């Protein structure tokens, strides 16, 4: 089986380098090039550079003004990516691909890596606080209320939600983090449920921030 | 340095229906390649040259055009077509794609659920004010939130963020976030978020007085 095994989340702060692996296994690694692709958060697909495994010629975006340097270990089946220089706008998923060539005898078969997150901030790693969206006391025979909780300013991504241990997953909305102007992280996450039963249903949100070893379990209920 | 220009921006389509998407070189390319990209997703290419079909691509994808102008097209959609499509010149350094084209799954109109939320008494100890106007497994994906503050209209102090189409109902749901400090927050009374969407008749407001 071909694969393409890159290393893990990097989080570096501005002026720091990176350097992210690319393990290719199940093929002769020196017959394929390989190239690597970024994508910032929300936006799209920027091409960085490519690299020849069998004599280690390359080429790269000239946008990135020499920050960029490939290499490869033919010992390992290992390619290299290295960015210098590191700036905040350099947040994004790095992609290692196996490039293909179009004159084959046969359909390109085409693989990529996992992607590695690499987050440039000159934040500190900080746990989230947590509070409740909390549902209107109005209750009605029948119908439904919302209730949430705010999970917010903590750094880097990610954090995981779940409500009531994972017992409660229909109709959970947990949106996707924003970065907040102070260079931390804030999201919601929502259930719509009964408001005839508010009072009498527990209903908790689990908060597991693993970077900072944060642990909450927040209840949410009508206010007063 | 090749500009390619996809269009358009976003497709909606219900399954079993044909698309149609176009790619527009700034300059002439000899072919162009065509990825294909879930969330959480690595690319995968798709069509290669133009018009041949990478391995294990099904046949319902083809890809044709020639010069500056390139189309990619999907027939009968499977609900496993519904993604982001982007196109990709190698002709000229450095290789460029499109901005890409999402692909999303139309349905009938659903109007927005909506809920406001004032901050909590624990927020309100440490200095700040989080007011989130939530909206609920709503289609189409337009959808206006206004925030005022006694009536006054507030901008740039808020924070919008979007689930992806749901898998099972084909909606999206939206939260936005007004953030104020406690300073600001305790002089003002009525808060209040103002929807508008194509399955509302007219605007929805939902609002509460600060202390009430």
């Amino acid at each position: 089986e071909v694969q393409l095994v890159q290393s893990g989340a990097e989080v570096k702060k501005p002026g720091a380098s990176v350097k992210v692996s690319c393990k290719a296994s199940g093929y002769t690694f020196t017959d394929y090039w390989i190239y690597w692709v970024r994508q910032a958060p929300g936006q799209g697909l920027e091409w960085m550079g490519t690299i020849d495994t069998s004599d280690h010629k390359t080429s790269y975006n000239q946008k990135f003004r020499g920050r960029v340097t490939m290499t490869r270990d033919t010992s390992t089946s290992t390619v290299y990516m290295e960015l210098s220089s590191l700036r905040s706008e350099d947040t994004a998923v790095y992609y290692c691909a196996r490039d293909f060539i179009i004159t084959v005898n046969y359909p390109v078969v085409d693989y990529w890596g996992q992607g590695t997150l690499v987050t440039v901030s000159s934040a500190s790693t900080k746990g989230p606080s947590v509070f409740p969206l909390a549902p209107s006391s109005k209750s009605t025979s029948g119908g439904t209320a919302a209730l949430g909780c705010l999970v917010k300013d903590y750094f880097p991504e990610p954090v995981t939600v779940s409500w009531n241990s994972g017992a409660l997953t229909s109709g959970v909305h947990t949106f996707p983090a924003v970065l907040q102007s102070s260079g931390l992280y804030s999201l919601s996450s929502v259930v719509t449920v009964p408001s005839s039963s508010l009072g009498t249903q527990t209903y908790i949100c689990n908060v597991n921030h693993k970077p900072s070893n944060t642990k909450v379990d927040k209840k949410v209920e009508p206010k007063s | 340095q090749i500009v390619l220009t996809q269009s358009p921006a976003t497709l909606s389509l219900s399954p079993g229906e044909r698309a149609t998407l176009s790619c527009s070189a700034g300059s002439s390319v000899n072919y162009m390649h065509w990825f294909q990209q879930k969330p959480g997703q690595a690319p995968r290419l798709l069509i290669y040259s133009t018009s041949n079909l990478a391995s294990g691509v099904p046949a319902r994808f083809s890809g044709s055009g020639s010069g500056t102008d390139y189309t990619l097209t999907i027939s009968s959609l499977e609900p496993e077509d519904f993604a982001v499509y982007y196109c990709q010149q190698r002709s000229s350094l450095p290789f460029t794609f499109g901005q890409g084209t999402k692909l999303e799954i139309k349905r009938t109109v659903a109007a927005p659920s909506v809920f406001i939320f004032p901050p909590s008494d624990e927020q309100l100890k440490s200095g700040t004010a989080s007011v989130v106007c939530l909206l609920n497994n709503f289609y189409p994906r337009e959808a206006k939130v206004q925030w005022k503050v006694d009536n006054a209209l507030q901008s740039g102090n808020s924070q919008e963020s979007v689930t992806e189409q749901d898998s099972k109902d084909s909606t999206y749901s939206l939260s936005s976030t007004l953030t104020l400090s406690k300073a600001d927050y305790e002089k003002h009374k009525v808060y209040a978020c103002e929807v508008t969407h194509q399955g509302l008749s007219s605007p929805v407001t939902k609002s509460f007085n600060r202390g009430e």
